[PDB]
C-alpha cells in the first residue's frame, strides 16, 4: 500500500486501457487516412478526445505517486514520461489561446498562397524554384512570399512564442525551448546525465569538428553556383538565399543540378531495371523484407502483410497518401505507402519497414514507454535501412543495379556529393534554427531584432544571405511547417548522427574494410544481433546509454560522417585547393 | 495471492490497491477483472485462441 | 568464459575489454594467454612442477 | 564497458608483467652490490632503466581508468598507485636539471672532506674528547662541502616543489605527506595537515621527560668542559661524536649513570661458540619462529651471502633485506660475532619477513603498509633479542647472571642516546625542510631559521653559526638527496606502539624494555597477519589496531625509558632543567 506498489498496479492498468483505447484512435485514424468520410472524421474525433481525456485523467491521477519515492526505476520512468503537467498548470484562457494560435498558424500555413508573377509554397513554389533556371524567380518568389504570407505569420508567430514560454513557465522551464531541450534528459543513472545546456554545447562542439566537411563542401557549392550565376554572384562572397531552390533552407537538393561534378556521370537509380525486369512495388517491398530477415532481425508478420496498403488509394477511396509506418497497437502493424516502381520508393520502403522492425521489438515493453530511445532515433534508424539500400553491393546483389556495374569512383563521387549535400548541407541550417528558435523562445533577444538575427545567423553560419531586406512585418523562418507549427528541430541533427554513428557500429559488427559508404550491412548477423540488443530496450533505457551499447561511446563523434564521404572531403580538398575557400558575410545582394 | 492448483476465484469484490478503506471504484481501486480486446486485425500474440 | 570438465581449449583470441573490436594489442585489448617465466632461485610455490 | 571490469583486466597484466621486471631489476641490483664490477654495473642499469619505463607506461594507461567509478578498494588503490605521475609530470628542462642537481648533490657530498670523509670525521669526533679537535673537525668539513651543495641544494627544492605542484600537491613537502597519507580508502581518510600536526603534538607531549635526559648529559658535558658549557643555555653539537647531529650515543661513554654496572651481554658467549654469520640469523630464525613469525625457507639460506666474500668477488657490506620477487627472497650483510651484528641480523630479518608476507598481495600492494614499519619490525625483534630475558632463555647468558634495575638504567640511557636524543633532532630537520619545500622561509633565511628552531627544538647546536653562504643540513646524506625524514621519527612510534601490543600479548607486568615478548606464537602471527595486508589496508589501521587508537602513543616510549626518567629526575633535583635560546657556545 506505499507508492511503488500503487504506482505498479496503476500504470498495469493504464497500459491495458492505454492499449485499447489508443488502439480505437489509431484505427480510426487510419480508417480515415484510407477512407476520407465523414464517419471517419467522427472516429477520429471521438477516439482522439477520449484518449487525450483518458490521458489527462490518469496524468492527474499519477500526481500523487511521487516519483522520489519509488525504488522501481521502471515505474518511476513509466511515470516521467507521464507525470508532465503540460496544459493543466496553464491558465485556461492561456491555454484556448494556445491552442487557437497553433491551429491558426498551421492553418494560414497551409493555405496561405503566394500569387504567380495563387500558388501554395508547399510544394509548388518549391518545386518550381527547384526546377527554375532563372535565379530572378526565385528571388521573386522569397520576396513575394515575404509579401504575400510572411506578414501574416509574424505577429502571431511572436504570440505563439510568448504563449508557448508561458506554458514552459507552467512545466517549470525557463522557456519552450529549454522545454524541448528537456526531452534529452535522462536521471537515476550511472553518470549517462545530459543536462539541456549540455545538449546545446553538444551540438556547437559538434559543429566545431564537422565545420571541415562543411566548408569544403560549402566551397564547392558555392563557387559551382558562382560559375553558373556568374553576373551576380561574387567570387568571394557567400551565396544568395534565393539560390538554395528551397523556401525553408532546410533542403539543399535544389542546388544538386547546378553543382554536378560532371554532366556526363549518372548516379545510381536502378528504376529502369525494376521497369525492365518487370518487378511489382511489392516485390522490392518482399525484397526489402528479405534484407530483413538476412540481417537478423526478426520475420515481418502476416498481419502486416494483411492489415497494409501499401499501393496508392487511386480514385476509389477518397485518401490522403504518403509513406509512413504505423504501430497501432497490441500488435498491429502496418505501412501506408503510395508505392511506385522506382529507386525512391524502394529506399522509403526500407525506411518505413525498419521503422516497423523499431515497432515490432518496441511491443516488448509498456505501452508508455513503447517507443524509442529518444525522438530522432526513429527515423535515423528509418536513415540506416535507406543507407544500406543505397550503396552498391546491396542493389548489385538483389539484382536491381546490373551484375556488370563496375565501380567508377566519379560516380561514387556524384553520388556522395548529392547526398552530402543533402544531409551536411542541411547541419548548420538545423543548428541555426534551432538555437533560433531557442533564443527566441528565451526572451534574450527583442522581437524586432529577431529578423536581423536570422538573417546574420544565415550569413554566418551557412553563407546564406537574403537578397532582398526585410522589415520585421515578414518573418523568414515561418516559411517552414514546422516553424508554424509546434516541433523541435533538434531532432534532425540528432538522428543524422546517431545515422552515421549507427552506419559505423553496424560496419565494425559486420566487419567490412573501405570507405563507410561501401560497407554495407547486409547479412552481417553480428550486426543485426547486435542492433536487436538495443531495439528490444526503446524508450524504457537511458537514450544515452542504449546508444552505449552499440556506439561504444560517451557521445556521438562525427568521424563516421567523414568516413562516409572520405572520398568526396578527399576530392573536394583537392579542387577546393585552387578555389576559394570560406565566405565573405559583407556581401549581399541588397549591399 | 496466488491461487492453489485448479482453484477457481470467481470474486468481483472491488480491490484497493492502499490503506484508505475503499467502495466501488475510485483512485486506487479497481474492479479485479479485465476485458481482453479481440479483433481480426491484432497480432497473432494478441488474437483470441480457444 | 570457464572451461568444462576435460575440456580444452588452444585459441589465442584476443579479448577486446571494450565495446569495439580491437585488431591486437592495446590499451584495453588483451591477449588471452601470458607465458611463464621460471628460475632456479624462485619459492615454492613459484617453482615449476611437472 | 565497465570502468571496474577494465580495470581489474588491466591490473592483472600489469601485475605479472611487473613482477617479472621486478625480478630482473632486483637480481641484477643484488648482483651489483653482491660482486662488484663494471658487467653488474651495466646489468643494474640496465634492467633499472627497463623496470622504470614499464611502470611508467603503466601509470599512462592507469589514468584512463577513473578512481571515483571503482567500488573495490583494492582496485581503487592499485590504481591510485599507478596513477601518480611522479617524475613524469615535470617539464623536460625542469626535470634535466633536477637529475643534473641530485647527481650533483651526491657526488660533491663524496668529493668533501676533512681536510677522506667517510667513516673518519665520525671516527675523528666520537673517539676524542678534545674540545678542540671536535670543533676543528666539524668547521673544517663544513667550510668545504656546504659552500659548493647550498645552491644546487635551493634550486633542487624549487624544482621539487613544481613537481609536486604539478601533482596537485601544495609543495613536495606535501607531496610526502601525500605518500604518506592513506588513499584508495572511504571514511579512513586523513589530511596531510593532520599527520603533520599529529607528529608535532606527538612531539609535545613526549617532550617534557626529554628535558630531563637533556639536563642529565648537560651536567655531564659540564664535568668534562668546565669553562665551555652553560648550564642554562644550549650544548654544542660537535660533542655528540657526530657531525650530523643524528646522535647522542657517543656521549654514552661520558653520561654512564652507573659505571661499575657493564651491559647485559652474551657476545662472549658467540665468540666461545664461534657462531658464524649463517648461524646467527639460524639462531635469530629459532626466535623468530617461535615468534610466530613466518619460517625462512631453504631458497633464501642457499642464495643470501651473510660473509665478507673478500677481495676476488667484493660485496657491498651494508646489511640490507631484498626482496627479488617470484619467491626469491635474499639478505646481503657483511657478518662479525658482535652484538651489533646479532642485532642487526634480527633487523635484516624482520625486514625482509615484512617483504615476504607482503609477497602475497598484488605487485602494487607488494609494499609495506607504511616505510617505517619494515624498519620497526626489524627493531621490533632487535630489541626482544636485546631483553635480558630473552638472552637468558636462549642459553646464552651465564646460567648465574643476576640482572638488576641500575644495569638496565645504563642499557636505557644507550637507547636515550639512540631514541631520545634524536628524536627532537631527526624531527627538527624534517620540520626544517617541510619549511624549505613549502617556501615559508626565504633561501636567505634557511640556516637563520635552522638556527633558531634548533635552538628552540632540540637544544643541541652548532658551536659557531654558519654564514648564508654555507647551507650546513645539506653536508647530511639524507639531506642532500630526496628523502623524507617523518619516516624515521614515525618509524620510531610504529615500533613502540607495536612492541606495546605485543608486550600486552606477553601479560607481563613492569617496563617495556623488561617485558619478554619472545615466543607468544600468537602475538607473532597477529603482527605477521598485519604484515600480510602490505597497502591492501592502510598503515594507520594496523597501528590502531595495536593501540585502539588512530594517533600516535606517546605512553609506551616513556613507560619504556620510565625507569631511566626517574634516575634521571634524581638527577635533574641538582642541575638547570630547560634550554635558553638566548646563549650559544660561540656566545
Ligand atoms: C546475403 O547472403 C545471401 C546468401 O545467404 C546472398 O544471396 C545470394 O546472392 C547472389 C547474388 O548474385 C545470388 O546469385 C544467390 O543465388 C543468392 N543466394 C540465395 C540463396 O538467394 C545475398 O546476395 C547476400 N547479400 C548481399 C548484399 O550480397
Ligand atoms: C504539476 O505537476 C506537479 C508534479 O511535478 C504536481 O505536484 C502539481 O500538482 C501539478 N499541477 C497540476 C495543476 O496538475
Ligand atoms: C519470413 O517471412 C516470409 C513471409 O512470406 C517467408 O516467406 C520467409 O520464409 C520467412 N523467413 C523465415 C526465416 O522465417
Ligand atoms: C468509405 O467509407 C464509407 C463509410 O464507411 C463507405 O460507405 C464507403 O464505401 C467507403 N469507400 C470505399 C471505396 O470503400
Ligand atoms: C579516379 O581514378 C583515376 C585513376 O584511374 C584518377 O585519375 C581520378 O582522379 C580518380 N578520381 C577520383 C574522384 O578519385
Ligand atoms: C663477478 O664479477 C666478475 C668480474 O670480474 C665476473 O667475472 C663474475 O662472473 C661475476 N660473478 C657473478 C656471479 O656475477
Ligand atoms: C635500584 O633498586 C634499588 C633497590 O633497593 C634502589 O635502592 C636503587 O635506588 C635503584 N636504582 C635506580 C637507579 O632506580
Amino acid at each position: 500500500s506505499t507508492i511503488e506498489e500503487q504506482a505498479k498496479t496503476f500504470l498495469d492498468k493504464f497500459n491495458h486501457e492505454a492499449e485499447d483505447l489508443f488502439y480505437q484512435s489509431s484505427l480510426a485514424s487510419w480508417n480515415y487516412n484510407t477512407n476520407i468520410t465523414e464517419e471517419n472524421v467522427q472516429n477520429m474525433n471521438n477516439a482522439g478526445d477520449k484518449w487525450s481525456a483518458f490521458l489527462k485523467e490518469q496524468s492527474t491521477l499519477a500526481q500523487m505517486y511521487p516519483l522520489q519515492e519509488i525504488q522501481n526505476l521502471t515505474v518511476k520512468l513509466q511515470l516521467q514520461a507521464l507525470q508532465q503537467n503540460g496544459s493543466s498548470v496553464l491558465s485556461e484562457d492561456k491555454s484556448k489561446r494556445l491552442n487557437t494560435i497553433l491551429n491558426t498558424m498551421s492553418t494560414i500555413y497551409s493555405t496561405g498562397k503566394v500569387c504567380n508573377p495563387c500558388l501554395l509554397l508547399e510544394p509548388g513554389l518549391n518545386e518550381i524554384m527547384a526546377n527554375s533556371l532563372d535565379y530572378n524567380e526565385r528571388l521573386w518568389a522569397w520576396e513575394s512570399w515575404r509579401s504575400e504570407v510572411g506578414k501574416q505569420l509574424r505577429p502571431l508567430y511572436e504570440e505563439y512564442v510568448v504563449l508557448k514560454n508561458e506554458m514552459a513557465r507552467a512545466n517549470h522551464y525557463e522557456d519552450y525551448g529549454d522545454y524541448w531541450r528537456g526531452d534529452y534528459e535522462v536521471n537515476g543513472v550511472d553518470g549517462y546525465d545530459y543536462s539541456r545546456g549540455q545538449l546545446i554545447e553538444d551540438v556547437e562542439h559538434t559543429f566545431e569538428e564537422i565545420k571541415p566537411l562543411y566548408e569544403h563542401l560549402h566551397a564547392y557549392v558555392r563557387a559551382k553556383l558562382m560559375n553558373a550565376y556568374p553576373s551576380y554572384i561574387s567570387p568571394i562572397g557567400c551565396l544568395p538565399a534565393h539560390l538554395l531552390g528551397d523556401m525553408w533552407g532546410r533542403f539543399w537538393t535544389n542546388l544538386y543540378s547546378l553543382t554536378v561534378p560532371f554532366g556526363q556521370k549518372p548516379n545510381i537509380d536502378v528504376t529502369d531495371a525494376m521497369v525492365d525486369q518487370a518487378w511489382d512495388a511489392q516485390r522490392i517491398f518482399k525484397e526489402a523484407e528479405k534484407f530483413f530477415v538476412s540481417v537478423g532481425l526478426p520475420n515481418m508478420t502476416q498481419g502486416f502483410w494483411e492489415n497494409s496498403m501499401l499501393t496508392d488509394p487511386g480514385n476509389v477511396q477518397k485518401a490522403v497518401c504518403h509513406p509512413t509506418a504505423w504501430d497501432l497497437g497490441k500488435g498491429d502493424f502496418r505501412i501506408l505507402m503510395c508505392t511506385k516502381v522506382t529507386m525512391d520508393d524502394f529506399l522509403t520502403a526500407h525506411h518505413e519497414m525498419g521503422h516497423i522492425q523499431y515497432d515490432m521489438a518496441y511491443a516488448a515493453q509498456p505501452f508508455l514507454l513503447r517507443n524509442g530511445a529518444n525522438e530522432g532515433f526513429h527515423e535515423a534508424v528509418g536513415e540506416i535501412m535507406s543507407l544500406s539500400a543505397a550503396t552498391p553491393k546491396h542493389l548489385k546483389s538483389i539484382g536491381l543495379l546490373s551484375p556488370d556495374f563496375q565501380e567508377d569512383n566519379e560516380t561514387e563521387i556524384n553520388f556522395l556529393l548529392k547526398q552530402a549535400l543533402t544531409i551536411v548541407g542541411t547541419l548548420p541550417f538545423t543548428y541555426m534554427l534551432e538555437k533560433w528558435r531557442w533564443m527566441v523562445f528565451k526572451g534574450e533577444i527583442p522581437k524586432d531584432q529577431w529578423m536581423k538575427k536570422w538573417w546574420e545567423m544565415k550569413r554566418e553560419i551557412v553563407g546564406v544571405v537574403e537578397p532582398v531586406p526585410h522589415d520585421e512585418t515578414y518573418c523568414d523562418p515561418a516559411s517552414l511547417f514546422h516553424v508554424s507549427n509546434d516541433y523541435s528541430f533538434i531532432r534532425y541533427y540528432t538522428r543524422t548522427l546517431y545515422q552515421f554513428q549507427f552506419q559505423e557500429a553496424l560496419c565494425q559488427a559486420a566487419k567490412h574494410e573501405g570507405p563507410l559508404h561501401k560497407c554495407d550491412i547486409s547479412n552481417s548477423t553480428e550486426a543485426g544481433q547486435k542492433l536487436f540488443n538495443m531495439l528490444r530496450l526503446g524508450k524504457s533505457e537511458p537514450w544515452t546509454l542504449a546508444l552505449e551499447n552499440v556506439v561504444g561511446a560517451k557521445n556521438m563523434n562525427v568521424r563516421p560522417l567523414l568516413n562516409y564521404f572520405e572520398p568526396l572531403f578527399t576530392w573536394l580538398k583537392d579542387q577546393n585547393k585552387n578555389s576559394f575557400v570560406g565566405w565573405s558575410t559583407d556581401w549581399s545582394p541588397y549591399a | 495471492s496466488k491461487l492453489k492448483p485448479f482453484e477457481r476465484d470467481i470474486s468481483t469484490e472491488i480491490y484497493q490497491a492502499g490503506n484508505k478503506p475503499c467502495k466501488g471504484k475510485g483512485p486506487n481501486c479497481y474492479f479485479p477483472l479485465e476485458s481482453y480486446g479481440f479483433r481480426p486485425t491484432y497480432g497473432v500474440g494478441h488474437q483470441p485462441y480457444r
